[PDB]
RNA sequence: AAACCACGGUAUUGCAUGGCUGAUAUAUAAUCCAUACAAAGGAUAUAACCAAGUAGCAUGGUCUUAUAUUGUGGGCUGGCGGUGUGCUACAAGUAACAAAAAGUACAACCGGAUUAAUUACUGAAAUCAUAAAUAUAAAGAGGGAAUCGCUAGUAAUCUUUAUUAUAAC
């Protein structure tokens, strides 16, 4: 029957194969947001434009639900580690979790980043 | 930079235009009133205290007697130069019209074109 | 709360439910509701974040609380509040 | 000197003394005295009968005072209780209306209505 | 009448300046310009994850090869 | 969603394991901060008994089409008691307000908790988020047995920055 293999990475910089969880669904949301980004911005401007009458702005408000899915909302998107998919402990400037980042730094696989003391 | 083949650096597009007021007055024969009005329109540079980033497209420096214009509206280096040159001509046209002065070959050349406006 | 100049918020799904209800019972909607007759039926909804409007008067709402639809009949004193303030989710 | 049946201390400034009225505070008391032509340098013992009458008339026309203010607040709370909203139940139970108060909710417990 | 350049209203100077270089956007306006003045980040969000193709033409799938060795290294199931 | 297929699992055993970490901490240093117009003090590194800890990740055994993958609302914040780590205060006016009438108010008008009405801001959505302002103006007058930190630019006290849609004590 059908199969859906877990997303895993085999890289020479790490002695073990690295597995991840739940990156496909978050990618689907990011694509949908880009799909409806233009229309969302137009309706945001109209609903916060005081020169328009309230009866017209109320009708525009209903377009946020009838003309686009709820999963295109930018507030429902989270940043996961690109290698493991973990949400908590993420280091944004590198895109990796603190667990993976620390080990890679020790072996010089992150450009310019080294231990500090002062 | 290492990522040149994957993304265009955002700082390639901006351009700046500088002109010395004393030379500009001599070339176009601007009167004293016209020069004074031009300086007032420009004014000193304004930098936001939150980031210390210049936010004034046009400003005047008294120590160097220089009028500067910054153009970064578009993504192309050349398109910003075309924008900056047009804006400089607009300022000259406004100041000259209010306070007409001497006539010079440069002023006659621009007048025939119409200041490209 | 929501800025007053931006108007009240009401869900599109809730409005469609009321519109269907009015079509089913035109006589009560036009006349009966004002005399004081009770609604012939109830409307179940999940819209706990919608505001109660003056136009919702004499209607019976079954508001979901996680397990069942708790009945809520709209009174004049309830206008301006959310439907979720009259349907309790926790029990002691 | 008594305004709204509240005794004002004689040695205190007028704008400071008026804060003792239920329904007037610092900012509002200062407005009342200045509206009547009294600055911050005038003390209660320096007032005359005409000055007191002007203050009393001004307050009654512009502000809601002790007894009417207390009634208005209570009626607001009672309406919530009868509506049976989330806040109304909390008022009836005698506990705070905040989300997480299982660790520190003592003040609302001793100030029940 | 002759108006000296030093006695021109600031309002007229501002209109000339903004008519040429544009009108800035204030912190809290209700004209609907703040939404349209923000940059779009549709592409930046959708190119965040490291998702190389499962099968690269001309190369072996090391993850697929890794799985096969694991199955052979232990006893079969059922 | 993958075809001489590499199904999935936040299911279980940390007493079957890898990796990583808590746990003795003096002394020393071709290391770092600072230094160039006279100086002081720190940081980092230095092999563990403890079957100590481990649904991030990887792994042997056992279990499971599905103990998988998904939609809407609800819960993790829950009317009660105990208590750890912090912030804000009060005895002690060396306080409080402040743009000095070389001052102003008061004599804990010191303290700023709780609740009512109102408005702004972010967001598709704000009763159960935040801020401001008006009214309201609570406990607290230095705290039992007991107990913690530190020995000089240190304790104490004050301001600011960063991680960082809105949201730090
Ligand atoms: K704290
Ligand atoms: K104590
Ligand atoms: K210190
Ligand atoms: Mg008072
Ligand atoms: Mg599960
Ligand atoms: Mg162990
Ligand atoms: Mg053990
Ligand atoms: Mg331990
Ligand atoms: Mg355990
Ligand atoms: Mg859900
Ligand atoms: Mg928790
Ligand atoms: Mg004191
Ligand atoms: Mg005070
Ligand atoms: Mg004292
Ligand atoms: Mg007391």
């Amino acid at each position: 029957t059908t199969k859906n293999f877990r997303l895993r990475f085999r890289i020479p910089q790490y002695p073990d194969i690295v597995g991840s969880r739940r990156i496909d669904k978050d990618q689907t949301r990011r694509v949908l947001y880009d799909q409806h980004e233009v229309d969302r911005r137009l309706y945001k401007a109209m609903t916060r434009d005081e020169s328009l009458t309230l009866p017209v702005r109320l009708q525009v408000q209903r377009l946020f639900e009838t003309e686009m899915p709820r999963d295109s909302a930018p507030s429902r998107i989270v940043d996961r580690c690109v290698l493991t998919g973990r949400v908590r402990g993420l280091v944004k400037f590198a895109g990796l979790s603190r667990i993976m980042l620390r080990q890679l730094i020790h072996y010089g696989h992150i450009g310019g980043v080294a231990k500090a003391s002062w | 930079h290492a990522g040149s083949a994957f993304m265009v650096h955002p700082r390639n597009a901006p351009v700046q235009l500088d002109v010395r007021v004393s030379d500009l007055k001599q070339e176009l024969g601007l009167s004293d009133d016209s020069a004074a009005l031009l300086t007032r329109l420009a004014g000193p540079e304004r930098l936001d205290e939150k980031t210390k980033r210049r936010v004034s497209p046009c400003w005047y420096n008294s120590e160097e007697d220089t009028l500067s214009i910054a153009a970064d509206r578009y993504n192309d280096r050349e398109s910003n130069r075309r924008l900056a040159l047009e804006q400089l001509q607009a300022l000259v046209k406004e100041c000259d019209t209010r306070y007409p002065g001497e006539t010079t070959p440069a002023k006659q050349y621009l007048s025939g074109f119409g200041f490209f406006q | 709360g929501r800025a007053v100049w931006r108007g009240p918020y009401v869900s599109v799904s809730l409005l469609e439910q009321v519109i269907t209800f009015a079509k089913r019972n035109p006589e009560w909607w036009n006349i009966g509701r004002f005399q004081g007759s009770k609604a012939p039926e109830a409307i179940n909804t999940f819209c706990r974040s919608s505001t109660v409007l003056p136009d919702f008067l004499g209607l019976k709402f079954g508001v979901h609380n996680g397990r069942e639809f708790v009945g809520v009949e709209v009174q004049e004193a309830m206008v301006g509040h959310k439907l979720g303030e009259f349907s309790q989710t926790t029990f002691r | 000197v008594q305004i709204q049946r509240v005794t004002l201390p004689p040695h205190q400034c007028v704008y400071m003394a008026l804060k003792k009225v239920f329904g007037l505070g610092g900012p509002t008391s200062l407005a009342v005295v200045e509206a009547c032509g009294i600055s911050k340098g005038v003390r209660v013992r320096d007032l005359k009968e005409n000055h007191v009458q002007q203050i009393t008339q001004f307050i009654q026309d512009n502000f809601v005072t002790e007894d009417n203010l207390r009634r208005k607040v209570r009626e607001d709370i009672v309406k919530l209780v009868n509506i049976k909203s989330r806040d109304g139940l909390r008022h009836d139970w005698g506990v705070s209306i905040k989300g997480h108060t299982s660790c520190n909710g003592k003040t609302a417990k001793r100030l029940r209505h | 009448s002759y108006i000296p350049p030093s006695e021109v209203p600031e309002e007229h100077l501002k209109n000339i300046y903004e008519g040429i270089f544009g009108s800035p956007v204030a912190e809290f306006e209700r004209t609907g310009r703040c939404a349209l003045a923000k940059p779009l980040i549709g592409t930046k969000l959708s190119s965040y994850y490291f998702l190389p193709p499962n099968r690269q033409p001309g190369f072996h799938n090391e993850e697929h090869e890794y799985a096969k060795v694991r199955l052979m290294s232990k006893r079969q199931k059922k």
